[PDB]
């Protein structure tokens, strides 16, 4: 398990990879796995003017 | 087979592509921090998934310079990802909305004389519906041009406009990979800007005409994996835009089509080329 | 008597100010390259003429920190130079256009419910006026907000709006220095943005009265004041504490440079 | 009692402030969408928690214009939130690192004649350790100045510098609310920028020297709830900066002090007069 | 013969181009205000002289879309005008300074691993010595990358670096038009950045080695009119950069070479096809 | 026309729209912004992609 930085809840996200995008099951926060060795979630950086498809 | 995947963050898309790639050979996950050139890479193909369009473009070119083929190519990322270069390539081959391009505020002021009001203003390099403006009159045109002038990016000084198309509460998003149509959706919204990024709702589209037109639109480029934007109008279907770093998680869910697998299959085809 | 003048470029206004100041004592011309703090400056007053409003503000504060009074003061430069702070100060005292302020784009979207269309969007800090927008409908509102959002300058997070005032093809710029009315001009144009050879003197006694009342809301300094004529009478749109005057001086014949310097020497004498 | 709380996003601290208030009266949560002026608000005091320093400033000024007091006040947000205005207010009263301000590139180039190398360049309005530079020589000074010039936010035309202070692997963040010291922490890092936003780690600080110095720094302003950044140096404690939008979640966690509760108490205090 | 000239302002270069063009046919002066596409133009060739690099690129592409050839072409303006795309085409063909490219801040931190210090940081699309930085240590690298990070233009997120080359107080600027070496100058400065736009002083250069190297650099591209930048170093001559919208008023004044005339003669050759 | 930098009335003669000129007296670089009538202005600001 790990703490959501928006909500504060402890959640299970499963077998994640580094820089992977996850949705918090409680608050619906979109988050980035910024570390695995110490499992750390983080809110995404700001959208740049050339981000997308 | 060593298949590189180049990424900023791992969205559903990238997770699914990674899965599919693993069934064909060894996958090398390449975060942007890992990208250093000239470098010593041992790769048969790289699938380019960087969230930044310009980072995608430059990393594709760099891998090409190491003799490593890229999906999509740097040439396609640039042409398809620029609204104006793409419109120029599309204009021979498929119906598109009426458009104009001007190189100064002064020249942009004459655009209504050709297109009429309302018109749509948009930056040549954006995505996700960013900086799209519906300009209903001269006062709004001036405000829009004044703001684009003050913005730092010199690209905002390339003034691209289209006639405002009256859509029926939705537009169409289709996918063609290596010349094969893989699926399409409608994107519904109460607002005229329909991207799922803000956040249009996806429904499957089985329209055979969008399939035929999407393949034609792909053929104007003649390579790669493209997400195509099409509008319905009183004059029929119009091709608006093509996107060289496709998102598809909703499109996949709603159509049941395997966009990710098709992209990877195409990548293994170019790896053997 | 030692009078400093801070500047970005030496132009007509600065040379005029220097000349009048020369009559009262020693003049020290301070280019921005000469401004370094903390430092030792031997000055009784500083006349602030930096072209950037932000540089003007900081140089005034910095001179104040060395015990040197400044025309205009750092307090007036901020209060009068910011559109929002300024209209809050004017609102109790003189008529102003109906206005609205929001702190997010969602709030800004409700502004037309108060102000109606057309309305005017402008930045709080602006002076050049390139970012002024006449917003006629919701699509234009959204376009303006979407562009401001992507400028990622946090000062565009203050969304300030006014009703669009139907002016009679011109507006008014008056000058009040130390409480004294020194002159006014009409600025004619066929565009709703009149901002400045289409200027002439304004001798409407009513703008003189209103102009002094506007200045009295701040109670100090040298101000240029922008006034609109409308169906419901004169309205004070904004005040400007950095005061360009070269055009208004020529058009009206008023010694604007001299009046500014005179005020500065009275300030120098505490 | 009716206490307004103004916020950008609901998180731990805002939620902690919400519950401490409410013990005193009715709490009204004001998202930035709810802020429209002139407006009819029925509040005895507003606790200003907007993430943007600028939005906080204008929000405070706007509530004051409706005759509603504000914690912190617009004046304090302005003076304390701007680093140059702040150090000017501190200069007489408490030791600060040696500093210099210039109004142009040419003046800024003379700064190292006063401060020596290495020195620190930073924006007057910044937080979270962003745009800090440690400048070791002229080439770097030129680089930082070149880049500031091309950002074209007029605020970067104010060139603020400090001597580089050799701290012992950490710095200090103390909290003073209405003149009462409520707690302090150490922020540890093996990078010279020690922000917890930057990956710094917080521990309790009990040093009575910093408690004394913290209250003295607060007193230079004579109002409000402030977070106070202190450096330990070869020449003793120095007050680097003050912050009128105190983040405290780590400080409260690690100290056991009720920053939320103290903040609310002060606000009800402010509501009285 | 109708020869178009596209321009932002008419510098000495453009007035000379105009005069020479008039010897070969009718000259149509096209300010940016006169550019609106799609449009009806009666022109056999356009000489692209817009001051903005990006406006030059797009106006070339638009004239090509109208079947009007352009000097330089959109392809050359894009590739030559980008530091990274240009060194990629130069690499293996002529000697160049050691270079490295990264796609993120975290990747850029590793660039000194290859290049050592001091190194040179420069933006991929710049000119006139804009935003050039000499970086002597880690702290300077960090400062530069911190500033690039917060700049709006996504292009500043493409990180391009060279080894710092110790030049003898000058560098070399040569001109090759359609494969023909037309002349060269030294640009002297007591600053390491020698552009004439920044005070660099022109002097004629007659080294036979630069002529041959210049032609070879041009042959890497295979078309157009290029101003080439060359460095003298302890390891011989290195090609640094090529420029597709050449300025030459100081170079022509100092060498007697008629760069304008040669540029127009090449334009007349491309008009014939 | 008056030079916008020094205030002097100056002689320019045969010139084109957006041509860069130099003031005979003060030597300031100026742009011909209009010929309706001949109006001079100072150079506009350099943008981040300006040059060669
Ligand atoms: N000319 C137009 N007429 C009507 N709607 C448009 C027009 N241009 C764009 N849109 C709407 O805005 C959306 C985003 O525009 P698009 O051109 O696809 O840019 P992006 O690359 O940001 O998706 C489209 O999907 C469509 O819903
Ligand atoms: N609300 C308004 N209604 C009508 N005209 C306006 C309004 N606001 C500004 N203008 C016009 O635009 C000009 C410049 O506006 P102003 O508010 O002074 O911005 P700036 O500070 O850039 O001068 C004014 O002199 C006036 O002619
Ligand atoms: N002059 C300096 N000498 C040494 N370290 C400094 C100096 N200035 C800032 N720092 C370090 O960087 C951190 C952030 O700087 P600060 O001035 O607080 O800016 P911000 O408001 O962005 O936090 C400080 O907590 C300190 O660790
Ligand atoms: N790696 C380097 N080593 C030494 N000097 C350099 C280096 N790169 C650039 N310069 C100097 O800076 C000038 C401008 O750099 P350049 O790469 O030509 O960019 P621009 O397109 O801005 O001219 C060069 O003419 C040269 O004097
Ligand atoms: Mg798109
Ligand atoms: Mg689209
Ligand atoms: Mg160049
Ligand atoms: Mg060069
Ligand atoms: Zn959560
Ligand atoms: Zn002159």
């Amino acid at each position: 398990m790990v703490e959501c930085p928006v909500c504060g809840s402890e959640i299970e996200i499963g077998e994640v990879e580094l820089h992977q995008i996850v949705e918090c099951p409680v608050c619906g926060a979109e988050l980035e796995v910024v570390s695995l060795e110490p499992l750390t979630l983080e809110e995404l950086p700001e959208v740049e003017e050339d981000w997308g498809e | 087979m060593r298949i590189g995947i180049t990424y900023t963050v791992l969205r559903r898309e990238e997770m699914a592509i990674k899965e599919r790639a693993g069934e064909f050979g060894e996958v090398v996950m390449l975060h942007e921090d890992d990208l250093l050139f000239p470098g010593n890479y041992d790769l048969d193909v790289v699938i380019i998934r960087n969230v930044s369009h310009f980072k995608a473009l430059y990393t594709a070119r760099l891998f090409e310079s190491e003799g490593i083929p890229t999906v999509n190519s740097s040439r396609l990322i640039f042409e398809a990802g620029d609204k104006l270069f793409a419109t120029l390539r599309l204009a021979g081959k498929v119906p598109v909305p009426e458009w104009k391009a001007a190189l100064s505020e002064g020249g942009a002021l004459r655009v209504p004389d050709s297109l009429g009001y309302p018109l749509v203003s948009k930056p040549v390099f954006g995505s996700w519906g960013r900086l799209l403006a519906k300009v209903n009159d001269r006062d709004s045109l001036e405000a829009v041009l004044e703001h684009r002038k003050w913005m730092k990016n010199p690209l905002y000084g390339i003034h691209y406009f289209q006639e405002f198309v009256e859509k029926p509460g939705r537009d169409i998003r289709s996918y063609v990979i290596g010349g094969e149509f893989v699926g399409a959706i409608y994107r519904y919204s109460n607002h005229w800007i329909t991207n799922t990024a803000r956040g249009g709702k996806a429904e499957p589209c089985s329209d055979p005409e969008v399939e035929e037109l999407s393949v034609k639109a792909w053929e104007a480029f003649g390579e790669g994996a493209l997400a195509i934007d099409i509008f319905e109008s009183e004059k029929g279907l119009l091709v608006n835009e093509v996107n060289p770093n496709m998102e598809f998680k909703n499109a996949a869910r709603v159509t049941g089509a395997d966009m990710a697998g098709k992209l990877v299959e195409y990548a293994v085809e170019v790896a053997k080329t």
